[PDB]
RNA sequence: AGCCACGCCACACGGGGUAAGAGCUGAACGCAUCUAAGCUCGAAACCCACUUGGAAAAGAGACACCGCCGAGGUCCCGCGU
RNA sequence: UCGACCGAGUGGCUUGCUACCUCGAUGUCGGUUCCCUCCAUCCUGCCCGUGCAGAAGCGGGCAAGGGUGAGGUUGUUCGCCUAUUAAAGGAGGUCGUGAGCUGGGUUUAGACCGUCGUGAGACAGGUCGGCUGCUAUCUACUGGGUGUGUAAUGGUGUCUGA
RNA sequence: CACUGUCCCAACGUUGGGCCCGGUGAACUGUACAUUCCAGUGCGGAGUCUGGAGACACCCAGGGGGAAGCGAAGACCCUAU
RNA sequence: GCCUGUGUACCAGGAGGGGAACAACCCAGAGAUAGGUUAAGGUCCCCAAGUGUGGAUUAAGUGUAAUCCUCUGAAGGUGGUCUCGAGCCCUAGACAGCCGGGAGGUGAGCUUAGAAGCAGCUACCCUCUAAGAAAAGCGUAACAGCUUACCGGCCGAGGUUU
């Protein structure tokens, strides 16, 4: 009597609705066991080629034969950690405590920011490492921005901000290791934080698909034979039973889909490199060319062409890191055609 | 009611709030002991165990109480030991003490090691087919040698077939 | 069952008519379930190369109709995917008869079989003519 | 939350009965006296902390789109407990309800006082738990 | 099998008079003395029985059962020769009614069976032994007593400090 | 081209506390006893972990800088992640 | 492991009883679609016993997190049957769900057959045909805005986490 | 047998609407109040009673869970000298 | 929360105070206005008045529920715990535990191939003793072997039946 079956769709990626911040913002860090190290780094989508590749899986039968494999391509250049910033831990939990800010900016920043004439970055630095004696420190953190301006394929100047956390080391190891960042510009890169073969769990606001109907957003079933002519072809049956008198929420809507933050965990990362090898000819469709840092990701990642995504190091990896995979062909095909 | 427990010699006795501390040539027992109404105090040699309720329930925990403490003056002086045999019939049973924890390997001819972690100052010695479990805490002790033995379990097959395992061969006394 | 060391769409549904690619006297096959297969509500089981499956005979000799067996599909025509990325389909859909054993049941194959179907029944493979 | 509230009584909860207390400082809010509550991690609740810990997971499962919004933290379920003793839909009842605060811990400078009545004698009593350790079942994250 | 939730109460009028009721089921119960019939009672040093709590009725079925699993009890132990007599003193006089076959109308049932009225703290059996055999009739009386609705006193009426001591 | 699935990528360890259960120490009841006080373990279930939302949380939050004759924002214009 | 007799109960899923609610109408059965729940658990997890060697079982405990599917006859619910399956559990939500669908059955007006009737006609007996209205005021929820409060100094950017 | 989107399992596209703007411009319905939700109670099927919970106001679009929604002094059933 | 009597008081047609709400349960029968004091029912807060007093019980959040469609909980269990009896044993040392001793005729007779305390039938004597069965229960093919009865010691204050 009505066989049993799933409920259409998840619920926990709700309330699906427009996400508040294009900048997607993690949820969770990677833990502390390496030495102190800036836990992400961000770019901006390209498009997709494919890869073939050496299977160097120990416990794969196929394992030194050749595999071919999907790769989003990324451009990642270089990023610049402008601020250190410190929390307190209070019964409230974590707080900004305050920040150290470096001298030296981008000339772009200002399209963002209001950038600092004065601050007084020894003050802030005094008042952390005496949280620290007190014991009071509990996260250390540094504010990040990205240099679409350096990315021409991307049409902004304005820079994306965003905060990532510093983990690894004793607290004072890495608060050094911080603060040695900052000051120089805090110009860092790809290649520091992340090495080929790892997992990196990549976050991104997902292409918009504005207002669709339960069919599309909830992948609930159209209506079938005689009943797809009768007048309803996308609509649900029913709204709810007769009791509870109201409907609830789980009930699969119309509404906003798409454009939502997604965090995508244990994303392969095929290569890093620089210049035009990935590149695909006629251009990336609806982006353009890449020549510069770039981020080999296997398979697929969140968001359109141009969106700006995020890397942290895997904080659940099911996989032990296979180093530098050896990549033995890179389609550079029309992506038209 | 009250009872008296004279310390025996060379032995020491503290009492710090709820807990009391017992130490002697073999080591030292801290232990709570905390049941409304009963009040644990050393008075010079001998420690108290008292309380104005005399209902069942509070002679259970006084009597408890006792011999919680003469335990302690056992572990910290004479020691408690419990005696253990590693039996199999057809794989060799591997038992070695690694660190802190005791490790059996090829139980049953099983390819995984199984492990337990040994409570406290509780030493594992390991002779032949003969184990030692010996410390101060008779609560430790004990455990530790229950968790070897209970680490050989087997739920899926007959028990009186299969009979490999680390059994506890002598219990302590007094 | 072992990896097929290929990515299948299944080209078959309960209820299919296909070929039965042997000289065990049965010519077309009804595909009736899938062995090891667990569908969803509404979803018609569904079944490809190198799936074991339940079987009824349709046509043939009159000894070997009406008679419900196992066979395992060799070839199919909607596609699949080889680990280099390129995609393999056949003629037709065929299945070879099989014992309890996964032996075949006749003692010659027609036609091609799929090489993956290697990496699951060796007596299948053993009688194959061609392998591709 | 760290916002230094004046208070004309500060009470100490430490081992005392969340119930008790809160029937005072429901009745001296009402009274026109502003109430601070110290230290409510360590205030307590007596009988077999199995059922305790039921009745409260109770709370926290119970809910809908209308909505049933429970507390986890300690200063929140005693800020609840006082709330159940006000009319604190009526207006001199959300003013009192309002003029009493809750902490972990004691963000002031003096030592609160023990009122009568309400203190717990550790040595006559197994039978209780602290909101503190209810909160940490419930799934708190422990700041305090 | 109707249960007895239909028929233990005492809310109904008496309805024994046999001259304006027909058709009246036989009673199942076996036998109402027990044991040894040609000893008188006064012969044993002991005597126990077992008291009803509660006023109710107990339809003959159910007395029948309980006077079996009791008597069975005492053969098994005792032997079937056994030194001992039990006696059910009560006897099923009430008729019951059930409506079965309308509704309510017409309502007054046909008559289905019978059952004995016992008031709170009358004996229902009385069993007569030896010192060393009455162990052995108070466990009869225990299983008895699970057979029937109320809850049970069993009394030692003679010779109790012969008992044990 | 785009949009799509029939195509492709990714989606857990582990820890904590328990139930049934297996035990330790242990009286009441000099013994015995997994339980009465105490303790060691132990479920796909509970809590954490992970993902999503979330300053209207009325205790309506924190930090840094910029600005209060001007920071910044809206309108406008060319567009579309 | 099965378990009679008799005795005591729990549920509110069947059936019966009652006639308290509605006859200025609370739209039927079955199905469908979509959502939530219960546990007396079919599978899965952890266990206990065995007439437990193993393997495969049987019986029981905790446990509702997830699963419990596809077809042939029949309007059917139910049920029978087939091949698969870890298993293809059972209930409640106005016998959930017609301002959602369907309209095969019951139960209008046409007609035939059987039975009954002098007859008009009837049956609870079978059979063929036989309609599905409404532009959403309120509430409810899914998504999207505009304002106010926080704030007797605004803003930019980054966060916190009840 | 043949055929096929009836189905597996849905996708994309085309035309007219829908959405925004100018102009035209009704009706149904309305005891009152009304931001509700979970339970309870009550003539035994409550937005309005009781206890709690939740709830800042206004507006746009939606599909129709509830107002035992609107529409018709029930055709069924009984009663009427 | 059924049908149908009967006596009575109530609702109907009865306010006001209790009872969470609530025709008939409790107080109470009521002109207006005003000051007192009570009734039912309450006195930790919501909420007027006690965190009242002297005792005792309960650990189950039992319970904080007069009456009731409305507040369930039964038969049957319970070394959970508290209280009140009765009998017997005990500092001439009880109850339990631990230690020691449980001997010889004799492996009783019969049966039986052998039946040795212990397959079965019958008998159930006698010595040495502080005490020890022609054996109360495991155990063996049958003897081993392990206990129980029974006695002594250690210990010291209640124990045991009901
Ligand atoms: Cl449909
Ligand atoms: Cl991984
Ligand atoms: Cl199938
Ligand atoms: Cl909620
Ligand atoms: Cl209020
Ligand atoms: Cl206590
Ligand atoms: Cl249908
Ligand atoms: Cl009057
Ligand atoms: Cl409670
Ligand atoms: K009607
Ligand atoms: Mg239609
Ligand atoms: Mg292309
Ligand atoms: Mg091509
Ligand atoms: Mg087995
Ligand atoms: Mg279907
Ligand atoms: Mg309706
Ligand atoms: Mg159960
Ligand atoms: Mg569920
Ligand atoms: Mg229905
Ligand atoms: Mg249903
Ligand atoms: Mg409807
Ligand atoms: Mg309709
Ligand atoms: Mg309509
Ligand atoms: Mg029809
Ligand atoms: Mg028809
Ligand atoms: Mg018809
Ligand atoms: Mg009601
Ligand atoms: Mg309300
Ligand atoms: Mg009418
Ligand atoms: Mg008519
Ligand atoms: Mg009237
Ligand atoms: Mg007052
Ligand atoms: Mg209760
Ligand atoms: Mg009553
Ligand atoms: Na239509
Ligand atoms: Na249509
Ligand atoms: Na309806
Ligand atoms: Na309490
Ligand atoms: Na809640
Ligand atoms: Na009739
Ligand atoms: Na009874
Ligand atoms: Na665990
Ligand atoms: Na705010
Ligand atoms: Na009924
Ligand atoms: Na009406
Ligand atoms: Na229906
Ligand atoms: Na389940
Ligand atoms: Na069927
Ligand atoms: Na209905
Ligand atoms: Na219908
Ligand atoms: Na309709
Ligand atoms: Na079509
Ligand atoms: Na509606
Ligand atoms: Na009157
Ligand atoms: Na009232
Ligand atoms: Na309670």
């Amino acid at each position: 009597p009505q066989p049993s079956r799933p409920r259409k769709g998840s619920l926990g990626f709700g309330p699906r609705k427009r996400s508040t911040s294009e900048t997607p913002r993690f949820n969770s860090w990677p833990s502390d066991d390496g030495q102190p190290g800036v836990q992400g780094f961000a770019g901006y989508k390209a498009g997709m080629t494919h890869v073939v590749l050496v299977n160097d899986e120990p416990n794969s039968p196929r394992e030194g034969m050749e595999e071919t494999v999907p790769v989003t391509v990324i451009e990642t250049p270089p990023m610049r950690a402008v601020a250190l910033r410190a929390y307190e831990d209070t019964p409230y939990g974590q707080r900004p405590l305050t920040e150290v800010w470096t001298d030296e900016f981008h000339s772009e920043l200002d399209r963002t920011l209001d950038v600092p004439e004065d601050h007084d970055p020894d003050a802030a630095e005094e008042q952390i490492r005496d949280a620290h004696e007190a014991g009071d420190l509990g996260d250390l953190r540094l504010i990040t921005h990205t240099v679409p301006d350096a990315v021409p394929s991307v049409p902004k100047k304005k820079p994306d901000v965003m905060e990532t956390r510093v983990g690894g080391g004793s607290v004072s190891d890495r608060l050094d290791h911080a603060l040695d960042i900052v000051e120089d510009g805090g110009e860092h890169a790809m290649n520091d934080i992340f090495r080929a073969g790892e997992y990196a769990d990549v976050a991104g606001v997902t292409k918009g698909k504005g207002t669709q109907g339960p069919v599309k957003r909830w992948g609930v079933q159209k209506r079938k034979g005689k009943h797809a002519r009768q007048g309803w072809r996308r609509r649900i049956g029913n709204l709810g039973p007769w009791n509870p008198s109201r409907v609830r929420s789980t009930v699969p809507q119309q509404g906003q889909t798409g454009y939502h933050q997604r965090t995508e965990l244990n994303k392969r990362l095929i290569d890093i490199g620089e210049g035009d090898e990935p590149t695909v000819d006629g251009g990336f469709v609806n982006y353009g060319e890449v020549d510069g840092p770039y981020t080999l990701v296997k398979g697929s990642v969140p968001g359109p062409d141009k969106r700006l995504v995020r890397f942290r190091p895997a904080v659940r990896p099911n996989d032990q890191p296979r180093l530098d995979p050896e990549v033995r062909y890179v389609s550079n095909e029309s992506n038209q055609g | 009611p009250r009872v008296e427990l004279e310390i025996p010699e060379d032995v020491d006795a503290e009492q710090d709030h709820l807990d009391i501390t017992v130490e002697g040539d073999n080591g030292s027992v801290t232990r709570r002991l905390w049941y409304p109404d009963i009040d644990v105090s050393v008075d010079g040699d001998t420690v108290v165990i008292e309380s104005d309720e005399d209902n069942a329930k509070t002679m259970s925990t006084i009597g408890t109480f006792q011999s919680h403490i003469e335990n302690m003056f056992h572990g910290v002086t004479e020691g408690w030991e419990y005696g253990m045999e590693v039996f199999y019939s057809h794989f060799p049973m591997q038992v070695n003490v690694e660190g802190d924890e005791v490790v059996i390997e090829n139980f049953l001819g099983e390819k995984a090691p199984r492990r337990t972690t040994i409570h406290g100052d509780t030493d594992v010695e390991i002779d032949g087919e003969e184990l030692t479990v010996s410390g101060p805490d008779i609560e430790a002790v004990g455990q530790t040698a229950a968790d070897i033995e209970q680490l050989t379990r087997i739920n899926d097959k007959d028990v009186r077939v299969f009979q490999d395992g680390v059994y506890i061969t002598r219990k302590p006394n007094r | 069952m072992e990896a097929l060391g290929a990515d299948v769409t299944q080209g078959l549904e309960k209820g299919s008519l296909i070929t039965c690619a042997d000289n065990t006297g049965a010519r077309e096959l009804k595909v009736i379930s899938v062995h090891g297969y667990s569908g969803t509500k509404n979803r018609h089981p569904k079944a490809g190369l190198g799936d074991k499956i339940t079987v009824s005979v349709t046509k043939g000799t009159p000894e070997m109709r009406r008679q419900v067996l196992e066979a395992v599909v060799v070839r199919q025509r909607k596609p699949i995917r080889r680990p280099d990325g390129t995609r393999v389909k056949f003629e037709d859909n065929a299945a070879v008869i099989v014992d309890e054993n996964e032996d075949p049941r006749g003692t010659e194959l027609k036609g091609p079989i799929a090489r993956e179907v290697a990496q699951r029944f060796g007596s299948v493979a053993s009688a194959a003519t061609m392998i591709v | 939350s760290v916002a230094e509230f004046d208070a004309d009584v500060i009470v100490d909860a430490r081992d005392c009965i969340m119930g008790r207390v809160a029937s005072q400082v429901a009745e001296q809010a009402l009274d026109g006296e502003t109430v601070a509550v110290v230290n409510a991690e360590r205030a307590v609740i007596t009988g077999r902390e199995e059922q305790i810990v039921e009745k409260y997971e109770k709370r926290v499962d119970i809910g809908n789109d209308n909505g049933y919004f429970y507390p986890k933290r300690p200063d929140g379920i005693f800020k609840r407990t006082i709330r159940g003793m006000l009319p604190h839909k009526k207006q001199r009842g959300r003013e009192a309800f309002e003029s009493v605060r809750v902490y972990l811990g004691n963000p002031y400078d003096e030592d609160g006082e023990v009122l009568d009545g309400t203190s717990l004698d550790r040595l006559s009593n197994i039978k209780f738990v602290t909101l503190g350790e209810i909160s940490e079942t419930l799934g708190a994250n422990k700041t305090w | 099998d109707k249960p007895a939730s239909m028929y233990r109460d005492i809310d109904k009028p008496a309805y024994t008079r046999r001259e304006y009721i027909t058709g009246i089921p036989g009673s199942k119960i076996a036998q109402h003395k027990m044991g040894r019939k040609q000893k008188d009672a006064d012969d044993y040093p002991v005597q126990i029985s077992l008291i009803v709590e509660e006023t109710v009725q107990l339809r003959h079925g159910s007395l029948e059962a309980s006077r079996l699993s009791a008597n069975r009890h005492l053969i098994k132990e005792l032997g079937e020769e056994g030194d001992y007599k039990m006696t059910l003193r009560k006897f099923p006089h009430q008729v019951l009614r059930e409506n079965k076959q309308d509704g309510m109308r017409a309502a007054f049932g046909k008559i289905v069976g019978t059952a004995a009225r016992v008031q709170a703290g009358e004996q229902l059996f009385t069993a007569y032994c030896n010192v060393e055999d009455a162990e052995h009739v108070k466990e009869a009386f225990r299983r008895a007593y699970n057979k029937i609705t109320p809850s049970c006193r069993i009394k030692v009426e003679r010779g109790e400090e012969l008992l044990i001591a």
